[PDB]
């Protein structure tokens, strides 16, 4: 019972955090910028992110009662719109890092139709792969632990290897982030924020993704279960839209 | 019927956008240099009863829109249209230099010039040279030019007594209004002929959209 | 000569102080329509004597003519000089006057058999930056400069028809009458003069405001007019009585007036003030009963010629009108 | 503001025909454009319509498979290639301009024209087809539907097409007269009859009137008074 | 010079006629009187409202 509210608990705050980038902005001219598109877009990722969210609240009953049939297409979901978290956060931190590293032409190569590239690419690469590999995903003999009960996504070295592409963006905002570290520390905070952006992506992510050195097992669902970065997803807006003053 | 009206309207609002691309790569710059002072000169080294002359360049690939004034003598009323510019752009020849120095303060607190930063040129210092070497005192306009002493590198080639008065002037510029943040003085040494004034515009107005873009992202 | 024009000023100042003899509500005007579409600060607009068409003009250099029941663009026009701090709408509505930091006022032909807006005039002979232009007729147009001379000027043939100097400021403001016989224009010296437009010459001055006059409007009575100025204070003067009435200021207002406005009954005065909202005011009782909040300085106001409605410019590069 | 059309000639039926009109002397590109069909012995008929830049096309019910529009604005001209030419398309075609917006005045200006050789909309009729110089003539008109909108306007169109050259307008909008014609005609209406008045009468009001809508998309035309004095 | 214009034009204002202010802002009057064509002192119904 105690678990099943505290992890519930972040399902309510990322829906009304939310409403929050898709308010602000789609009433908003004030804030019509081609940035704010991807936040947009991002909010509405995470947004979705009212079907899965939910559904994995009463997975965690450690059985899929909802039904076999719902298994593949729930797990794809989740791949796909985290992994359209993750790309619009790399989206993001490239946007940024043309923003403090190119500030001449920080407009004429970030705009409008460039973001649309971008909302494009993100929605459309996790969820072709993601339902590509969802109903081309293993080791069924392993899978026994899949067949056994039934349900949570769970792969093999074949696949383990692309599921963890995903975590590029990463090698991506590090390269930004210490760039932007350096020339904001020379320029004269920098540190604070930049810090604070990077660990709440890195505490959340970097755990679940490391364990699933599973194919070379030990890992159980009574310790995976905290593993699956939905609070991250709660975390992501509150860090790219509030802090600064693009809240209103 | 009236759709055609709304259709008419639509393709004026895709004409506007695709104007709206064009009017935010461009930066704007205001010139605002003094009656003596040499920007006659640095506006016509531009390639690299009228109001205002505007010029266009492009220092690289980066196009920038600097607006001189025609004949607009006071300046309390049309400074208000140019809230807008990416920075202004000081002239002054370094007694006419007082006058520079009040103006220059004047621009700055300013009360819709408060968020546009500032790029001094000391145009032709060629002729402080020699009034530094020779007859002519600053002493006497400034008392603490005796008392100032030079310690930042000068450019080599120079008399320590010749490079020793523009760190002076530049000194007074840049604690003028200056010192009361979120705009500060670039001062430079234009001097009478050189060709790096696009140069060191283009670099000055990238550090300000930097610092701009560093203070939204609250990177400051 | 001194001595004499002192004495002339204070003989002046007792004859107009000589006798001194002596509630709408919240008008809460709601937002219609937000026309949208420019992308630079707004400096000016004009309504049309149509009262539905209205013109406005950019710092972009654009001066877009919009339909306002249904908010389309009717035309998109660009201008030589991208900074332009009036604009005007002919009372006929064939032409459209442009005035700015040129020195050069551009009338263009909206009715024309081809499908472009082209200029038909470049007025040029003023030396200040141009700040208010108002047609008169197809024929002929007053315009305001800030060298402290306003003009008067026929179209075809391209030149002056009269200068209006004596102002000693840059003149920000004028305004015509519904007869259109005099017009009354401010300027920086804190000053607003009534001039005559048949003779050239100036007609009478008015003073009280302690700092520039940066707008000006005028009572459709044709007796009366209204000023707004950088101190904050709006003023309504007499013309015929050459007196000041009830001054429209607030202790809780420290930014100066952009634009002034009249309705048409004359019972509101609009004032489009620096602080991103435009105030209104009882013009017979000067008390403020209803703000029509824009994000940026508002910079322009205008009425409909049947008051139908009210619109504001401002810096956020929006226009707004309200019923 | 002129508009040179091209094309024509002995065309066998079922082939394909591609007419041109050339405008210069004004700014195409702003301009929507029309098609309107006349028949040697008959009154005026709309053909197609294409918006300024191309971004809206309608077509004629009577033929609308076989018929279709283009525009060049860069080269300022505009074309209608038809195919499959049946017995009835066999006759004037006009190049309309047409702007609009508040105010404007569509179906302005007309072109010279070119021959060839081989339901639900509303119906616009006339009284008859005939009416001395000098006295006050007027033409009625009926709509099967009303033509007044909810917005006010009463989409009633007046050309009075003079023998021996294109057509013009007169009114636009049932009451407001175009811009070059003598202030001497008038209109007026209820919504479903109208009525145009001629005041004076000269050697050039001789010739057949026509009575055109444009509430709806199809444009039906009138039948033609042809006025002799 | 610029101090003769400045008396001329001084004297020439000085003789202008003018009545008691008390009558001449009485026409309040011409807000009076013209106040029931006024859609935005007076609002407009929503019937013939031009902008609802
Ligand atoms: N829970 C999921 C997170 C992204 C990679 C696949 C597993």
């Amino acid at each position: 019972a105690s678990l099943y509210s505290l992890m519930s608990l972040i399902i309510l705050a990322t829906l009304v955090g939310n409403l929050i980038v898709i308010i602000s902005i789609s009433h908003f001219k004030q804030l019509h910028t081609p940035t704010n598109w991807l936040l947009h877009s991002m909010a509405i990722v995470d947004f979705l992110l009212c079907l899965i969210m939910p559904c994995s609240m009463v997975r965690t009953e450690r059985c899929w009662y909802f039904g076999e049939i719902l298994c593949k297409v729930h797990t794809s979901t989740d791949i796909m719109l985290s992994s359209a978290s993750i790309f619009h956060l790399a989206f993001i931190s490239i946007d940024r890092y043309c923003a403090v590293c190119d500030p001449l032409r920080y407009k004429a190569k970030i705009n409008i139709s460039t973001i649309l590239v971008m909302i494009l690419v993100s929605w459309s690469l996790p969820a072709v792969y993601a339902f590509g590999m969802i109903f081309l995903n293993l080791v069924e003999e392993l899978y026994s632990q899949v067949s056994d009960l039934g349900c949570s996504p769970f792969f093999s070295k074949v696949s383990g290897v692309l599921a963890f592409t995903s975590f590029i963006p990463g090698s991506v905002m590090l390269f930004v982030y210490y760039r932007i570290y350096f020339i904001a520390k020379g320029q004269a905070k920098a540190a604070k924020t930049l810090g604070i952006m990077v660990g709440v992506f890195l505490v959340c992510w970097c755990p679940f993704f490391l364990c699933t050195l599973d194919p070379f097992y030990v890992i159980p669902p009574s310790l995976n279960d905290a593993l699956y970065g939905y609070l991250n997803s709660a975390l992501n807006p509150m860090v790219y839209a509030f802090f600064y003053p693009w809240f209103r | 019927e009236d759709k055609a009206a709304v259709e008419r309207s639509k393709m004026i609002e895709k004409q506007l956008q695709k104007d709206k691309q064009v009017y935010r790569r461009t930066l704007r710059l205001l010139l605002l240099g003094a009656d003596n002072s040499g920007k006659s000169t640095i506006v016509k080294q531009m390639r690299i009863t009228s109001g205002i002359f505007e010029t266009k360049f492009q220092v690289d690939k980066v196009n920038f829109h600097m607006f001189d004034v025609g004949a607009q003598d006071e300046r309390r009323k049309w400074i208000q249209c140019f809230n807008d510019v990416t920075a202004i752009i000081f002239v002054v020849d370094s007694n006419r230099l007082q006058e520079a120095l009040n103006d220059f303060k004047s621009i700055w607190n300013n009360r819709w010039l408060r968020t546009i930063s500032v790029i001094l040129f000391l145009n032709k210092q060629d002729l402080l040279a020699e009034k530094v070497l020779a007859k002519s005192k600053i002493e006497d306009y400034f008392p603490e030019f005796a008392r100032y002493t030079t310690d930042a590198t000068p450019e080599p080639g120079e008399d320590p007594r010749v490079t020793r008065a523009k760190y002076f002037i530049r000194k007074e510029f840049v604690d003028i209004s200056t010192a009361s943040g979120r705009h500060i003085c670039y001062p430079h040494f234009t001097c009478a002929v050189d060709t790096e004034n696009a140069r060191r515009i283009f670099n000055d107005c990238k550090d300000i959209i930097l610092q701009m873009n560093l203070r939204e992202y609250n990177l400051v | 000569l001194r001595q004499e024009a002192e004495q002339l000023k204070n003989q002046i100042r007792d004859a107009r102080k000589a006798c001194a003899d002596a509630p709408v509500g919240r008008i809460q005007m709601r937002t219609r329509r937000t026309l949208r579409g420019h992308l630079a600060k707004i400096y000016a607009m004009h309504w049309g004597t149509d009262s539905r068409l209205l013109v406005s003009a950019s710092q972009d250099g654009k001066l877009i003519i919009w339909d306002s029941y249904t908010t389309n663009k009717v035309h998109a026009i660009p201008l030589r000089s991208s900074w332009v701090m009036t604009c005007a709408y002919a009372p006929s509505g064939n032409y459209v006057a442009c005035g700015g930091l040129d020195n050069i006022c551009s009338i263009y032909n909206l009715k024309t058999r081809e499908g472009n807006v082209r200029v038909s005039r470049e007025l040029a002979g003023h030396t200040g930056y141009l700040s208010c232009c108002r047609f008169l007729d197809d024929n002929q147009i007053v315009t305001s400069s800030g060298d402290t001379t306003c003009a008067l000027w026929d179209i075809e043939t391209g030149q002056q028809t009269t200068t209006f100097t004596g102002h000693t400021g840059d003149v920000m403001s004028l305004s015509l009458a519904p007869d259109t016989r005099l017009f009354v224009s401010g300027a920086c010296d804190a000053s607003a003069k009534l001039w005559d437009v048949r003779e050239g010459m100036c007609r009478q001055t008015f003073t009280g405001h302690e700092s520039d006059i940066n707008a000006i409007c005028f009572f459709p009575n044709g007796n009366a007019f209204a000023t707004g100025s950088d101190d904050a204070t709006c003023r309504l003067f007499d013309l015929r009585a050459d007196q000041e009435l009830m001054t429209y200021s607030h202790d809780n207002i420290i930014c100066g007036i952009t634009s002034v406005s009249f309705s048409k009954s004359g019972r509101l005065l609009l004032a489009g003030y620096d602080d991103f909202n435009c105030n209104v005011w009882d013009a017979l009782k000067a008390d403020r009963a209803g703000v029509l909040a824009h994000d940026n300085r508002v910079s322009c106001l205008g009425v409909t010629d049947d008051g139908m409605a009210v619109a504001t410019g401002s810096w956020d590069s929006f226009l707004k009108i309200w019923n | 503001v002129q508009l040179v059309e091209s094309g024509g000639g002995l065309v066998q039926p079922g082939g394909s025909r591609k007419l041109s009109c050339s405008a210069s002397g004004f700014a195409f590109s702003s301009f929507g454009m029309h098609w309107v069909r006349q028949a040697p012995e008959k009154g005026l008929e709309w053909v197609a319509y294409i918006s300024s830049g191309s971004g809206t096309i309608y077509y004629a019910d009577t033929v609308k498979g076989r018929f279709t529009i283009s525009r060049d604005d860069p080269k300022n001209t505009l074309f209608l290639q038809m195919t499959s030419l049946r017995s009835e398309d066999t006759a004037m075609y006009y190049c309309v301009r047409s702007i609009y917006y508040y105010g404007s005045s569509p179906f302005d200006f007309w072109g010279q024209g070119t021959t060839l050789t081989v339901s639900a909309d509303i119906v616009m009729t006339q009284a008859t087809s005939s009416v001395t110089p000098g006295e006050s003539v007027s033409i009625s008109c009926r709509s099967s539907k009303s033509l007044l909108h909810s917005n006010g306007n009463t989409y009633l169109y007046w050309f009075l097409q003079r023998p021996g050259q294109s057509p013009q307008l007169l009114i636009y909008r049932m009451s407001n007269l175009a811009s070059g014609v003598p202030d001497r005609f008038s209109g007026s209406g209820s919504g479903t009859a109208f009525t145009l008045t001629i005041s004076r009468l000269e050697a050039e009001d001789v010739g057949v009137y026509y009575c055109m809508q444009h509430l709806e998309y199809p444009l039906t035309f009138g039948a033609g008074t042809k006025l002799e004095l | 010079a610029q101090a003769r214009k400045l008396v001329e034009q001084l004297k020439m204002e000085a003789n202008i006629d003018r009545i008691k202010v008390s009558k001449a802002a009485a026409d309040m009057a011409y807000c009076e009187a013209h106040a029931k064509e006024d859609p935005l002192l007076t609002p407009v119904p929503a019937s013939e409202n031009p902008f609802r």
